[PDB]
């Protein structure tokens, strides 16, 4: 039970933190697109 | 086991480079890559830094990355310039105008992909990485744009890694290109969210301590960086020498990082170019520190000291309880034993040296500083049009100033907390 | 038959193991190749010292022993030194990255890495024993390794061999030689998960030995090389029961059957005399009597604590070298008469003695004096549970406040699992209060 729990607890953190690098991504192509889109 | 270096922007590739010409001499290690040193204790830790190729020659694990050639011209002409490996250098021909949504946004993202492809390479071929050092400025535009643009890619691909910054804060006194304020805090809005550890380097300090400790009427870039590459021996000392403390980057963390934003650090040095008891005075003397903090306006949350020479370890112990028992009320009572010590026997042109990591809540002097010449500009929207016409909106800014407001809360929340 | 398994785990647990197997091989006349001249019967046979040892047909003594760390440079001083030859190279088990002072690294992310291969190393020694008694665990509590791999062992050598012994010499965190502000983390998280698994643990406080290293050898700064070497005298004399035969030797078993009188209260005060430099021992020779009062001294104990403000249930006294009952017995009288020994109402107090004839060793290039006599006191005092006490209040200080919680929780760990250790140690506290009570 302790295992299972920890390693699920562990990839949680992981998956949010790569969750929240996407989001950066992602706002970065609305960037350059909204760079293009005022030219 | 393995650190990978990054140097960005002309500061990241200046300060870089003197970072391996002090510790290629420390390791015995030439222009060449060939070792001559004298001690079994210079080699024993090399593969921290250095990669071992074909005729036992040492190269750095070293990335040079600017969006301007001329600095890295430069650096390949400088004294140690041969030692770097050929295909680590990755340039583009643009450079970023001390331009923060450049390097972020725009020219820096057609060049990180390159950069990525050599720090994988760099990474595939060790052992065991531990983790990165980025050396770059936050009040340009490449060393700040990119240098957390490469931050942010390389933790979506090493998320387990520690990620370590020597981050050069900017200063009227030493540039008056008047943006740096809006490049440094959107560069720490980055560094707040993705980076474990970060030294705060401040210019403002390092131009004071030139001025009024080494009476020198006019510093040039070459005189603070003398200070730079000395603290940088200093706080690497025991990541690249045999020990017992701190002796690896994610144990450097745990001893210094008790809440995970609160990872900027204020260097220390002494003597600045001598007795156990002076030597501890001074590393713990506002005048002595890299960044301009007066650590008795906060409370140290964690401290990290290390001596360099042939010694007493009693004085050491002895000078370094005396220094925390006469001056307890900096200390939060609540991180019991926030101090620690290491000595190491190889030292600097020095008998003897002492470099100080400080965790405290005085740091936000520093961000105060940055936060105030920001308004300043940025409530008549001053030079904004630079940022929006590479696609930023106004609100980005906003956010910015907002996580930094709320980091120098975050510092004044731990310096009034109290035990009962 | 009869045969003891050790297990040295993490920087602390390796290098105290390092200096108990030098100090065994020239105990029993060891070399550092394995060979062992005296030994007539080649590549076997059930002598007391076959205990720790095992013999190979070419006539080398291997110590039962694994020696695990989660990274390799403290082990690979083991696999390079002077002993290197005397361990198979199986028996020396690395990582490539260590806890980094992460119980939760040591216990989950990276211990889950190591932990088959480990218990398949310790099976091969099982399978090789006759009649295996059980484990000798070294750890610190400080460590991400000593602290969270340990934890897992003890857990799953539970499950492995059920009910088998697991002893614990266990290093308790001092400021004056600590690498890690969340020692205190360390400690109460693995205490609180090893306490069902262990049944019987030897805390070693580094300050007790730092000090003892400071005012009895007038050593100016401690190495860890003169704590352990220290620690490898009074761990010897707790094992010298299991490796040497004598009519007047008491079994460490027997000991525990006094040590221990409820599962959870099984932590032994070790007090060691005498302590002395070479150049105060030269024409002063330490009777019986001055050895055995020398118990009684604060000063010598292995952890700090005041048991003249405690209450006693358990006296025992493991003699070594030219040592008689005659001389035991009037250093004992004498000793009761002068000395603040209050046993708990429910026990009874006579002092349980052990002599082995064998006279201590020391290690050349020591600090130690070479005496003709020694004695290593056992005690179970309420007053162990000061320990307890300053670790759980630096505990409290820093969870208040989750300071640095967050490595934890990020390695997967719950706040539940502080909580739940923290409430187990309040416990165990409670439990030494209650046991020092007068019967109604
Ligand atoms: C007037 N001695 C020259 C000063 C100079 O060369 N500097 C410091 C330049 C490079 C500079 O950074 O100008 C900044 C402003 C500044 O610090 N000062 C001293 C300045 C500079 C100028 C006029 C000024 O008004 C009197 C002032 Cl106050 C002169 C101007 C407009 C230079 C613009 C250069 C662009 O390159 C094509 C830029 O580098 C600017 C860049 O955007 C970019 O993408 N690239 C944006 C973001 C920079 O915000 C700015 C504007
Ligand atoms: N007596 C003694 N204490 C030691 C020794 N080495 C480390 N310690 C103590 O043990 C604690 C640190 O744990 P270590 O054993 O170094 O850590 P580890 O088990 O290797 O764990 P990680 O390095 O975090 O993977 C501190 O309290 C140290 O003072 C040693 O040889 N002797
Ligand atoms: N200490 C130090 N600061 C520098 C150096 N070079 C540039 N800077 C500072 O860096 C900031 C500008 O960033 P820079 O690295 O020049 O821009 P980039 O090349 O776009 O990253 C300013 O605050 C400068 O004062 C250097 O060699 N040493
Ligand atoms: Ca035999
Ligand atoms: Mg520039
Ligand atoms: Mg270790």
């Amino acid at each position: 039970q302790k295992m299972e729990s920890n390693k699920e607890n562990r990839e949680a953190h992981l998956a949010a933190m790569l969750e929240r690098l996407q989001e950066k991504d992602k706002h970065a192509e609305e960037v350059r697109k909204n760079k293009e889109l005022k030219e | 086991r393995e650190i990978v270096h990054i140097q960005a922007g002309q500061c990241g590739n200046q300060i870089g480079a003197k970072f391996w010409e002090v510790i290629s001499d420390e390791h015995g290690i030439d222009p060449t890559g060939s070792y001559h040193g004298d001690s079994d204790l210079q080699l024993e830790r090399i593969n921290v830094y250095y990669n071992e190729a074909a005729g036992n020659k040492y190269v750095p694990r070293a990335i040079l990355v600017d969006l301007e050639p001329g600095t890295m011209d430069s650096v390949r002409s400088g004294p140690f310039g041969q030692i770097f490996r050929p295909d680590n250098f990755v340039f583009g021909q643009s450079g970023a105008g001390n331009n923060w949504a450049k390097g972020h946004y725009t020219e820096g993202a057609e060049l990180v992909d390159s950069v990525l492809d050599v720090v994988r390479k760099e990474s595939e071929s060790c052992d065991c990485l531990q983790g990165f050092q980025l050396t770059h400025s936050l009040g340009g535009g490449t060393g700040s744009g990119m240098g957390t643009l490469l931050i942010s890619k390389i933790r979506e691909e090493y998320p387990d890694r520690i990620m370590n910054t020597f981050s050069v804060v900017p200063s009227p006194k030493v540039s008056d290109t008047v943006v740096e304020p809006y490049n440094a805090t959107l560069s720490v809005h980055q560094l707040v969210e993705n980076t474990d550890e970060t030294y705060c380097i401040d210019n403002e300090a390092l131009y004071d301590i030139c001025f009024r400790t080494l009476k020198l009427t006019t510093p040039t870039y070459g005189d603070l960086n003398h200070l730079v590459s000395a603290t940088m021996s200093g706080v690497t000392t025991c990541l690249r020498f045999p020990g017992q403390l701190n002796a690896d980057l994610r144990k450097l963390a745990v001893n210094m990082v008790p809440f995970p934003r609160l990872h900027f650090f204020m260097p220390g040095f002494a003597p600045l170019t001598l007795t156990v008891p002076e030597l501890t005075q001074q590393m713990f003397d506002a005048k002595n520190m890299m960044a301009a903090c007066d650590p008795r306006h906060g409370r140290y949350l964690t401290v990290a000291a290390v001596f360099r020479g042939r010694m007493s370890m009693k004085e050491v112990d002895e000078q370094m309880l005396n220094v925390q028992n006469k001056n307890s009320s900096y200390f939060v009572e609540w991180i019991p034993n926030n101090v620690k010590t290491a000595v190491c026997d190889i030292p600097p042109g020095l008998k003897m040296s002492a470099t100080f990591i400080g965790n405290s809540t005085a740091i936000q002097e520093l961000f105060k500083r940055i936060s105030e010449q920001f308004t300043a500009m940025f409530r008549r929207k001053a030079f904004l049009h630079w940022y929006t016409g590479e696609g930023m909106d106004e609100m980005e800014f906003t956010e910015a100033e907002s996580n930094m407001n709320d980091l120098v809360s975050e510092y004044q929340q731990y310096q009034d907390a109290t035990a009962d | 038959m009869r045969e003891c398994i050790s297990i040295h785990v993490g920087q602390a647990g390796v290098q105290i193991g390092n200096a108990c197997w030098e100090l065994y091989c020239l105990e029993h006349g060891i070399q550092p190749d394995g060979q062992m001249p005296s030994d007539k019967t080649i590549g076997g046979g059930d002598d007391s010292f076959n205990t720790f040892f095992s013999e190979t047909g070419a006539g080398k003594h291997v110590p039962r022993a694994v020696f695990v760390d989660l990274e390799p440079t403290v082990i690979d001083e083991v696999r390079t030194g002077t002993y290197r030859q005397l361990f198979h190279p199986e028996q020396l088990i690395t990582g490539k990255e260590d806890a980094a002072n992460n119980y939760a690294r040591g216990h989950y992310t990276i211990g889950k890495e190591i932990i088959d291969l480990v218990l398949d190393r310790i099976r091969k020694l099982a399978d090789q024993c006759t009649g295996l008694q059980g484990f000798l665990v070294f750890h610190s509590f400080g460590g991400g390794t000593g602290s969270g791999f340990t934890s897992l062992l003890m857990e799953r050598l539970s499950v492995d061999y059920g009910k088998k012994s697991k002893l614990e010499f266990s290093i308790y965190p001092a400021p004056q030689v600590s690498t890690a502000v969340v020692e205190p983390y360390n400690s109460i998280l693995t205490t609180h998960t090893t306490l069902e698994h262990s049944d019987c643990a030897f805390m070693v406080d580094n300050e007790a030995i730092y000090d003892i290293c400071r005012r009895n050898l007038d050593i100016e700064r401690p190495t860890y090389t003169n704590l352990n070497r220290l620690i490898s005298q009074i761990v010897s004399s707790i094992t010298a029961s299991l490796r040497f035969d004598g009519a007047l030797n008491v079994d460490l078993t027997e000991f525990q059957t006094n040590l221990v009188p409820y599962p959870r209260i099984h932590f032994p005060l070790a007090t060691y005399a005498p302590v002395i430099s070479a150049e105060k021992a030269y024409h002063e020779q330490l009777s019986v009597a001055e050895i055995t009062n020398a118990c009684f001294e604060p000063a010598n104990q292995m952890v700090k604590c005041d048991p003249r403000h405690g209450k006693y249930m358990a006296c025992c006294l493991l003699y070594r070298g030219d040592v008689v009952p005659k001389d035991v017995n009037a250093a004992i009288a004498t000793i009761k008469t002068k000395r603040s020994i209050q046993f708990v109402d429910w026990c009874p107090t006579g002092f349980k003695v052990g002599i082995n004839y064998q006279p201590p060793t020391v290690v050349p290039g020591g600090d130690l004096a070479k005496v003709q006599r020694a004695v290593c006191m056992l005690s179970n005092t309420t007053a162990i549970a000061e320990a307890w006490a300053r670790l759980d209040h630096k505990f409290d200080l820093m969870y208040a406040k989750r300071a640095f919680v967050h490595w934890y929780v990020g390695e997967g760990m719950e706040e539940g699992e502080f909580s739940e250790a923290r409430e187990d140690m309040a416990a165990l506290e409670k439990d030494y209060e209650e046991v020092g009570v007068d019967s109604v």
